[PDB]
């Protein structure tokens, strides 16, 4: 027979499909998933600092010191929040806290973070600093309160009026929280603190506020129609904050030194820590940050691939292979 | 196929070519067997590999941190956000699944290129020495040993040498 | 002559042109164009629950019952809310709406909605409840007011101080509306209230508000230079509202039950109702939402095209077909 | 064209083939006329079929309620509001116009490719039994009547039945 | 030797690389860079309108007169505002300005602008106009004041009632701006306006505005503890703004006449103006809009290329050419 | 290359031909030289310009303003604006580099099979008569002077005048 050559392509065993612009499920020899869709499972530093895990907390309750809470337990930074979706100890005594949503954001990231006493609980000398307690906060079957701050109330049927100043004489921003209580009536208003109309004023270099508390008749929340409403301040180093009050004053104890350089948010997840490190968290795991595009969640924080809604993105790499 | 040559006029491929895309079978007196195209081949590896690359590192990443910070009050900024990132996701999503479908149909009819190319490359080097049958296949007019053989697949076939012979 | 075999291709009368990436206006056999520009010039049903078509009114007015407004039909679940763009009936006596916007976001897609009866007029033993009328409110040639809430006024020159309560009894979340009249000057605050220094305090379970009342010198608006504020809550199932107030309120009487299970928007149009259904609506039409592309308005809302800025994407099916 | 046939080699179209896109006239003796080739008229039907359905299909629609719910003095946000639809049309806009004018490129390109390569399958059938006349068309050496004609329509023409009398 | 005819391409000396989707730094004949890199280095018109252009200046400075400002040069419409980052004269008495930055946006852009006399500084018969003043606002080594409001004090011991309205007679908008000084303690209060407890009272057809002084000790801040709190309206054509105060009130003297059309921004830059006029301006200099894509800066204003992170996209024109 | 003729069986470029972007080499008795093919250069020209011009001019501009207008105690706000930013950057940037690169490709292979059509164009004249090297080269079996050569180029090439000749 004669002689012959042939031109010809590689062929093998792959069953693997791709879909072209014209044509669906056509059999290649070889492709490639370009759809990141594997998680791990866990909660990991990023880059690789680790994130502020609150467990049970929210970040009101673990700043203010809600007794409910564990114990504060030092984590001088961190590269974002988590938060449970509905964590069971906020507020344990009835209330507000002003600009929250603010805070949070701004605490999100933090580079330095350290608690420090402000104004000793021992330095009330004409006031009750002792007796600042509710059943709505206990410590260990004894009633509490939140422990950065003191709950004042009149010494002797007597409530002098308040003038204390804090000067920030650290090299660091701090975040200084205080509040105010509205109770149920004018009787509890001078049982507690004996004058009839009060206020607290406060005064930075630029903030100028004065508080007056609100009477109304409120439902009972843990038993308790009177409420807190807490406030928060930045006192730059070198500046002053002033406080004046002849009642319902929630004073600082503790405030925080605080260095930020940038800024992430607060993630909502059930899961725990898992001692790994990322490029890219999501609620329900950390992942890879290789692939182009990812399908696992929208909620992302880090260096992430672009989030979609497809299931496969496969590239053909080899060539049309006869299908099975 | 655009080209032609792919499950074409070379109507499907060789389970018995391992060793490279695209090449040769040949069969003569001495017996037969398949040659990869060495230089097609690799050409190919590293233009779709280049492809693949490009789709993945010509993405931008940047950090960015997603979560939910409004509030109650403020669900019309909340919706500001919930239309932007439904955006984003809308336009990555189509731009992703078209680039797929697109690029396949590229790779694909790359393929059938180099193929068809690499057949032509060695019609025009029998020329009148041998018979086109249609399949991808030249029957020769003379006999081609190893070594003719391999001179038609590195592209040094001899024509005057064998005419007399041929016709 | 020697027999021949040619190839070859179709061709037609068409004259449709495509443009393509290197040549523009190529006549072709058969074209498709993927851009929807048709609407049926109304407003639909979406998916297929019925918009509330406020006609003359804001949803204030709407909500508050102002007279001037058309009679209060139950429409008891919709899936937008349709104002025309200026619409003449709002607040008949001048004023504001706290949190406005955020009221009509809230409301713009609702489940279930029914106004119930929480505090019967008659109910009013020590005011008068059957003079809180304006000029600026007509209804029927006669001075009224906004029909759901009740203008309470001195009652044989005293106004005692007010307490009531309602408790949401019902197994659905309660949208209230309270409001507050600011005076003139202090000799209209008497004659109205009796009672020259004044306060309202609303208190729920998260609700602590304590209005009162400014003077300012205003500018005559419909002649009337006082001014109404309203306010509103969400009143969770088993909680109670509380008012106090010795002057210048303005009392619920009606109140709204409602179901919320997603939102959607306010859309301004001037077109009525035409008994359609639709996937996606525009202000100008509801459009199919087959096509992947619209140019027809941006302000739509359900599930629609991609809003471009084309007067027509034409794709080719055919081939190439020698032009007229 | 691309693929050099329509519009090319081959210089225009058939208003008398109205049967499919793509086939063969021919003339003899008996007579002429038109065949549709009905496989690759097919086969480039469901292509473009599939591409435009693709198209159409690969968007992910989703609801949305469009606005404008700010006030007078959060004239800011309504401006971010602004920026991000603007964005986003202008973003759909350039791919759409764009998308359109590269895959009708594609489109007519396809079609070319589909008639060459019908084109060299005949090519391949005929070799020299027929004189390649560069139009789109081969003069038979030999009397081809009907049923031969149809033997190099459906792919199974007999050259070695022919060539004495071409030769 | 045989005749041979051959078919070819161009080839030339060009060096120019680009890059294909299957190959890198491909030499070719021709190639066209589609992407914008060079700026003007200066601040133009916007077709062609000019940019305020604030130099050492705030907006709030410059609207309220700061006398460390540069002289006011009428400057009746301009196309968007520059700002240096940190402008050095902004407020010279430390305090606030009321919703500073919705402010800022309104002001961006405007068709007509004309500062008027609205309460002429001679009018105040029965205060003191003349000495309200502060070492920390001085005119030529003398204490001044904004220029275009007035500090009011007590004339004899004594601060009347002031009761002053403006009717807008005028066929344009007018922006108008007031304020109240918070002192720092009683002694203060009664030093400068006589009356212990005081008010603002500022009515149109649309605001209903009652300030009060507040106190709080508050760092000194160029040596004062005071601060002045600035507020400000939309005066429309035909209304009338009315003020009430009994002490603490920062009165117009001046107000402005504005043209809205339209919305821009406030650019943050350090460059000074070039005489030259741009379709798009960017903080280090004008661009060019005919290219569809730029590199130059994300803070635009105009019709600008689309803002990509890029140092080149370079398209081939000619063909496949041999390299050096 | 796709069609196989630039850098391809057609091994490099020519410096000498200066007046077009495709064309024609001739070597005769009387001499050698280069001529452009005007049209299929011309029909070129204006194709790529129209690619650039569509992908210039197709982007919608519009006016934006684009600051930095919130305050600290809006960073929730600012957030979303970065977002929003960084996303369209993303966006664009993605797709800008891809298309440049996908469109190179498409440029580089349209002169590919431009030079490919007009090699096939003088082969289908030729036939016979002349010699496919298989460089992009036809080696004549006849004298072919420069009238003849200029037949060639302009599409008039009379094959029954030289057959005697070349046989
Ligand atoms: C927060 O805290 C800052 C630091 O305070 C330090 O200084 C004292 C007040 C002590 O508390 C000390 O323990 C702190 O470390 C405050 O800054 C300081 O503010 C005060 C004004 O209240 C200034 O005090 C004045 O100092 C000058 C001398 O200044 C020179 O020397 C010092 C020390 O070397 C340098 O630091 C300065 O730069 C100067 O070179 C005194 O002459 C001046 O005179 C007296 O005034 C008081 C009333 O003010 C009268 O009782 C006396 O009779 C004198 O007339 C006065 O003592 C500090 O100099 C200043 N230090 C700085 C900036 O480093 C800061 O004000 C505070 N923030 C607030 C309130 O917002
Ligand atoms: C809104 O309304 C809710 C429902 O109110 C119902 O109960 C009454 C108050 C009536 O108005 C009735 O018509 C309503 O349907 C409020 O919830 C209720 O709140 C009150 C506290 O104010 C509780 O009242 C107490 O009930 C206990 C008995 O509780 C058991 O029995 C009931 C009935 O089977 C169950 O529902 C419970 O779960 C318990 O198993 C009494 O022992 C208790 O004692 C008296 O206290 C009053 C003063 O508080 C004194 O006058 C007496 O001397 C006694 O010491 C008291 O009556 C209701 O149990 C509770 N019902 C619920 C939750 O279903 C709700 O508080 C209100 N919201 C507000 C104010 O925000
Ligand atoms: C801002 O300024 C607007 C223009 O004010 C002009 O009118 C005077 C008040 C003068 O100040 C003048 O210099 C201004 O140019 C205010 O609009 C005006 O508001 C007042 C009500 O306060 C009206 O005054 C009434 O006018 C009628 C007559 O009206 C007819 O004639 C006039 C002139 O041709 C037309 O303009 C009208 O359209 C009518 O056809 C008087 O009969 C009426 O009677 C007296 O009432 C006063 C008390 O109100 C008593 O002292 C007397 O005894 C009479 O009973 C009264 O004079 C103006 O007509 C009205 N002009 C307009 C709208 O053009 C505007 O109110 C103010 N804005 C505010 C306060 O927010
Ligand atoms: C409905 C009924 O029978 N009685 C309520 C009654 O509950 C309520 O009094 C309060 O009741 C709660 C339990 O529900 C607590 O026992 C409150 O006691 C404490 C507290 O634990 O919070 C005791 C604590 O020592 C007090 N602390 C200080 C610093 O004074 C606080 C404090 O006074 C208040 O929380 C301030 O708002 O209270 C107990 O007061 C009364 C309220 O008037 O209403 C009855 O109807
Ligand atoms: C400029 C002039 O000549 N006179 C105004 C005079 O208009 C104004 O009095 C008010 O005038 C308007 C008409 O412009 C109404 O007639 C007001 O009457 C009513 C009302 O209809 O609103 C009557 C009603 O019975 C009253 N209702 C109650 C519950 O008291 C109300 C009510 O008192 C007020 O609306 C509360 O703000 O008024 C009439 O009062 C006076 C206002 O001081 O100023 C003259 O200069
Ligand atoms: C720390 C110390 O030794 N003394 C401060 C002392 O500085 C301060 O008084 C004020 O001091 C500043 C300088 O730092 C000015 O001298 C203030 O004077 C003026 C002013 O220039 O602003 C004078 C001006 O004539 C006054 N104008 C009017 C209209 O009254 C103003 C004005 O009263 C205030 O600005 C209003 O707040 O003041 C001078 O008052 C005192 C403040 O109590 O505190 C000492 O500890
Ligand atoms: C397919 O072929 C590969 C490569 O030789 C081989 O390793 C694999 O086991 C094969 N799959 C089978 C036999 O199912
Ligand atoms: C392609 O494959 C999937 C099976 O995984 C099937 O659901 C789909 O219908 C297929 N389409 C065609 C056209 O075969
Ligand atoms: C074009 O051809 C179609 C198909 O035969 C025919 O129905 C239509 O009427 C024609 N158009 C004319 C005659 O204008
Ligand atoms: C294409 O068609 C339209 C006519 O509808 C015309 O305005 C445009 O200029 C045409 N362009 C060319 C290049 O013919
Ligand atoms: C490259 O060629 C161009 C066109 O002739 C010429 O103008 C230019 O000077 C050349 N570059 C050199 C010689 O470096
Ligand atoms: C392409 O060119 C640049 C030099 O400008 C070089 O950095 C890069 O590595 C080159 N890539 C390849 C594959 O040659």
């Amino acid at each position: 027979d004669p002689d012959q050559i042939c031109i010809g392509y590689h062929a093998n065993n792959s069953t693997e499909q791709v879909d072209t612009i014209m044509e669906k499920n056509v059999t290649v020899t070889h492709a490639q998933d370009i759809l990141e869709k594997k998680h791990n499972g866990k909660l990991c530093d990023l880059d690789g600092v680790k994130p502020l895990i609150l467990r049970d907390c929210s970040v009101a309750g673990w700043l203010l010191g809600n007794p409910m809470c564990d114990e504060f337990i030092n984590v001088p930074e961190w590269s974002y929040i988590v938060e449970k979706a509905n964590p069971v100890n906020d507020l344990c005594y009835p209330g507000d806290f002003n600009d929250y949503e603010e805070l949070k954001h701004l605490l999100s990231r933090i580079n330095h973070f350290e608690k420090i006493q402000i104004i000793p609980k021992s330095s009330w000398s004409s006031h009750e600093a002792s007796l600042g307690v509710s059943s709505a906060c206990p410590y260990q079957g004894k009633s509490s309160f939140f422990r950065n701050v003191v709950w004042l109330i009149k010494k002797d049927s007597t409530y002098p009026t308040i003038k204390r100043s804090y000067n920030n004489t650290n090299q660091e921003d701090l975040l200084v929280l205080w509040g105010i209580h509205h109770p149920n009536d004018a009787a509890e208003q001078t049982k507690l603190y004996q004058n009839p109309t009060t206020y607290i004023s406060v005064g930075t270099s630029t903030l100028n506020q004065r508080l007056v508390p609100r009477i109304a008749t409120r439902s009972k929340v843990k038993g308790l129609s009177g409420r807190m409403e807490f406030f928060w301040t930045i006192l730059k180093p070198n500046d002053a904050i002033n406080f004046e009050s002849n009642g319902n004053f929630i004073a600082p104890e503790y405030a925080y030194k605080i260095v930020k350089k940038g800024d992430s948010t607060i993630m909502k997840s059930e899961l725990e820590y898992g001692n790994c490190n990322t490029k890219c968290q999501t609620p329900m795991g950390a992942i890879n940050s290789s692939m182009p595009f990812h399908n696992i969640h929208p909620l992302t924080i880090g260096e992430c691939p672009k989030y979609v809604k497809s299931n496969r993105l496969v590239l053909a790499i080899g060539l049309r292979n006869s299908p099975q | 196929g655009l080209f032609g040559a792919i499950a074409g006029f070379i109507e499907g491929g060789w389970q018995g070519m391992v060793d490279g895309w695209y090449g040769y079978h040949h069969s003569n007196e001495q017996g037969s067997g398949y040659a990869a195209d060495k230089e097609s081949t690799q050409k190919a590896i590293d233009g779709v590999t280049n492809k693949v690359n490009s789709i993945i590192d010509k993405m931008n990443t940047q950090f960015e941190a997603v979560g939910r910070e409004f509030n109650n009050l403020e669900r019309r900024i909340e919706n500001l956000n919930k239309k932007m990132e439904d955006g984003f996701l809308d336009v990555w999503t189509y731009n992703a699944e078209l680039l797929v479908l697109m690029e396949n149909e590229r790779t694909l009819d790359f393929h059938d290129s180099n193929v068809k190319n690499l057949y032509d490359k060695v019609r025009l080097q029998l020329r009148d020495n041998a018979k086109e049958l249609g399949n991808g296949c030249f029957e020769f007019y003379h006999k081609c040993d190893n070594e003719c053989m391999e001179s038609v697949r590195n592209g040094t076939y001899d024509y005057p040498q064998y005419s007399e012979e041929a016709r």
